[PDB]
């Protein structure tokens, strides 16, 4: 098994030790904060980890469906 | 290089 990530990879697949169960998407920014909306750092969860003053951390339940809108000529 | 919510590469996202 695994999971996707976005961090400090391109992009990278991994997950962690059998506790998870799923995969999250953390919305922030870049300490650089580009012309891009929001940074998604992707990766192992559990429970969906969801904020309220700025972190959405919302899941998917299945393999690979994890991400974001990304790959489109913008 | 980054992977925002408008773009996967390196070269769109940053």
């Amino acid at each position: 098994i695994v999971c996707h990530t976005t961090a400090t990879s391109p992009i990278s697949a991994v997950t962690c030790p059998p506790g998870e169960n799923l995969c999250y998407r953390k919305m922030w920014c870049d300490a650089f904060c580009s012309s891009r909306g929001k940074v998604v750092e992707l990766g192992c969860a559990a429970t969906c980890p969801s904020k309220k003053p700025y972190e959405e951390v919302t899941c998917c339940s299945t393999d690979k469906c994890n991400p974001h809108p990304k790959q489109r000529p913008g | 290089h980054r992977y925002y919510e408008s773009s996967l590469e390196p070269w769109y996202p940053d």
